[PDB]
Formats: structure tokens, sequence, C-alpha cells
């Protein structure tokens, strides 16, 4: 009956005013540049503008569906459907779809397994890519300000009749008092070293959430100013 | 021939309104943050700086503040484009020294309007 706070609330609301007003800047200054500029557009620029125009549109569209899956898990209207998958192509994958935007914020993205592949389990593909997405995403957000070795690594393992999988980021780290808090909806640890990075706090309570209906776990070991490690444990 | 220095984290953003100020015929500076912006000052003198707030390293309301401190600086006009939509945020970009304030989503076109209005 204490769970949640209505200033918690507040602040989500405002905050995905501002993550979604980005994306629409560049589609409404790229749109009305290529509108009041055809004669002064070579044809590479103008393709070049309108591919912005529909990658800032997808940005938007995950965020979107970001609040979407939030309320469908919320409501339980969310059902997994589950199915044998590689988890090899699945990491391999996710850390292909994240590239761009790791690129841009100069980190490297590595996938490092302990056991031979593939590693095979039943789980839905659709789902657990999206886990996978929001931690690489995350340790892209939160990478350190100026460093020249920023990295996310997935690390995959086989334990306890289960999939382990480690996302391990040199980042900004995560204060021990934030640790207890991160999965929970609506927060993001408030720090002059959070304050331009873009977010709702729905990310890790969706991954959350998702990583139970498995009947698995996620847990978080960090240590400020080094870096972090989330676990996902999922049954095969 | 005239000289902006365009201050925002954002390489989306740097890229159109560094194309809309070449339109013009204006010469372009990019910073990512406001410390570089800060150390391109010793490189030249911008006839307008083009500035946004939220960056890592160093904000722009600090930036801001620093140019009010040298004087060769503290009389480069200042345009502030930024997320930032209160009227707060506003006031104290003006207070700080900014010259105009407009908030993103931008019309290019309103934006060139004052870009001009401060170069002439
Ligand atoms: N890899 C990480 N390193 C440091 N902080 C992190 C990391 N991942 C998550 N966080 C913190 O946990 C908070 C909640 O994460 P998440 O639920 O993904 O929300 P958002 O990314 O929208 O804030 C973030 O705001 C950030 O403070
Ligand atoms: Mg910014």
């Amino acid at each position: 009956r204490l769970k949640r706070i209505d200033r918690m609330k507040t602040e989500f609301i405002a905050n995905i005013s501002h993550e979604l007003r980005t994306p629409l800047t560049a589609i409404k200054a790229y749109a009305e540049t290529i509108y009041n500029s055809l004669g002064e557009l070579d044809l590479s620029t103008l393709k070049e503008f309108l591919e912005v125009i529909i990658d800032q549109s997808n940005h938007l569209e995950n965020l979107l569906n970001e609040l979407l899956d939030f309320s469908r898990l919320e409501r339980k209207s969310l059902q997994i459907n589950r199915e044998k998958v590689d988890l090899c192509d699945l990491v391999e994958s996710a850390v292909n779809a994240i590239k761009e935007f790791a690129s841009s914020h100069n980190v490297n993205v590595l996938f490092e397994s302990n056991v031979p592949c593939p590693v095979e389990a039943y789980i839905d593909p659709t789902r657990i890519r999206q886990v996978l997405l929001n931690l690489l995403n995350n340790g892209v957000k939160y990478s350190k300000k100026d460093a020249p070795d920023k990295y996310v690594k997935v690390i995959l393992d086989e334990k306890d009749g289960g999939v382990l999988i480690i996302v391990e980021d040199n980042g900004i780290g995560i204060p021990d008092h934030a640790k207890d808090r991160i999965f929970e909806q609506f927060y993001r640890v408030d720090s002059s070293l959070t304050y331009e990075v873009p977010g709702t706090g729905l990310g890790l309570a969706i991954t959350k959430e998702i990583v139970e209906l498995h009947g698995g776990r996620i847990w978080v070991e960090s240590e400020v100013g080094k870096g972090s490690r989330f676990f996902v444990w999922i049954p095969k | 021939s005239k000289k902006v220095l365009l201050v925002d984290d954002s390489a989306v953003l740097r890229k159109i309104v560094s194309f809309n100020l070449k339109k013009e015929g204006y010469e372009v500076i990019e910073a990512e943050n406001g410390q570089i912006a800060l150390e391109k000052l010793s490189e030249f003198t911008p006839d307008l700086i083009v500035l946004d707030i939220m960056m890592p390293v160093m904000d722009g309301f600090t930036v801001l503040k620093k140019l009010q401190e040298k004087e060769e600086w503290k009389r480069i006009p200042v345009i502030v484009l930024t997320a930032k939509g209160g009227e707060e945020d506003e006031s104290l970009a003006l207070s700080l020294g900014a010259r105009k304030v407009m908030r993103k989503p931008f019309s290019p076109s309103q934006f060139i309007e004052e870009v001009k209005h401060l170069l002439n």
C-alpha cells in the first residue's frame, strides 16, 4: 500500500515528454528544411535527411512500444510464448541491433560465451531480445563521459539448470541506496551524471516482469565509478 | 564570412542547424559539449553562438556564466536553442546573458530569422 509515489508519476510524465521531444525535434527540423530547401539539396543529402526522419521515427516508435509494453505487463495482459531458441544467435542479433546507438556514444559492444554454442533454451525469443536490448541500451546510456575504453559486454553461461546472462559495463555505476530501487517503475537515479540522459524508468521494470514471467530472476552488482553487472537467470 | 559556434551534444541536431546556417553563407564550428565550446574560443571569436543547455561535461547554463567572466566573450551574442520548455529556464538563460531563447522542436526558418537579426 506504500508502493509508488505520485511525485514519481509527475517526474515520469515530464520524462516521457523530454525523451520524445528529441526525435521529434529532428523530424520536424529535417522535414521543414527539405520542404524549404528543394533547390538547395543535392540528392545524397536529400536522401540522407529523409533517412534521419525515418530513423528518428523508429526511435520514437520504440519509445512508444515501451509505454505500451509496460501497460500490458501492468494489467497482466501480456502472456509469453516459449520455444527452443539458440541464445548465441539471439545475443549476437541483439548486439547487432545496438551497434549504431553504441558507436554514436563510442561504446564498444562484445559477446563472450563461457560455454560452447549453441546455448539452447525454452524462451519467448521476442520478449528475451527485448530484455537484452534494454540492458545493452542501458550500458550505452549510462557509460562513462570522456573515456577511450568504454564497453558493454554480454557474457553467457549455463548455471543451475538454467542459462545465466551477464551484461557488464564500465560505466558510471549505481550508488548503493539505488540498487534496491532501480528495477522499480519510474525510478531513475538522479545525479549530476544522469541529468542529460533521457529515459522513463520503465526499462528495468519491464525487463524484470518479463524475466519473472519466465520463472527467472534479475539482479545487479555495481561499484560507483567502476561500472555494473546485470545478471539474468532463466530456466532451460 | 560570419562565424557561428554551434554547441550541442546531438550530432543529428548539429547537422541540421549547420545545414541551415551554411545556406546563409555562414561558417560553422561545432562543439559537442560546453567545455569543448570554451576551448574553441581560444582558436577564434565567433560572431554568434548557438547554445544547447543539456550536455554532459559542461552544461549551457555554466557556459553562459563563464562567457560573462572573460571580456572578449561577454559580448558575443548567444541564442539558446533548447528542449528545456519552462519559463524559469528561459528567465535564467536570459539572466545569465543569453540574448534569445528558442525551444525545441523549432522551426528552422524562424530560427534563421532570429540568427539574422542578432548578426545585423
Ligand atoms: N548499466 C547501468 N549503469 C548505471 N546506471 C544504470 C544502468 N542501467 C540502469 N541504470 C540506472 O537505473 C535506472 C533505471 O533504469 P531503466 O529502468 O532502464 O530506466 P531509464 O533508462 O529510462 O532511466 C536508470 O535511470 C539509471 O539510473
Ligand atoms: Mg543536449
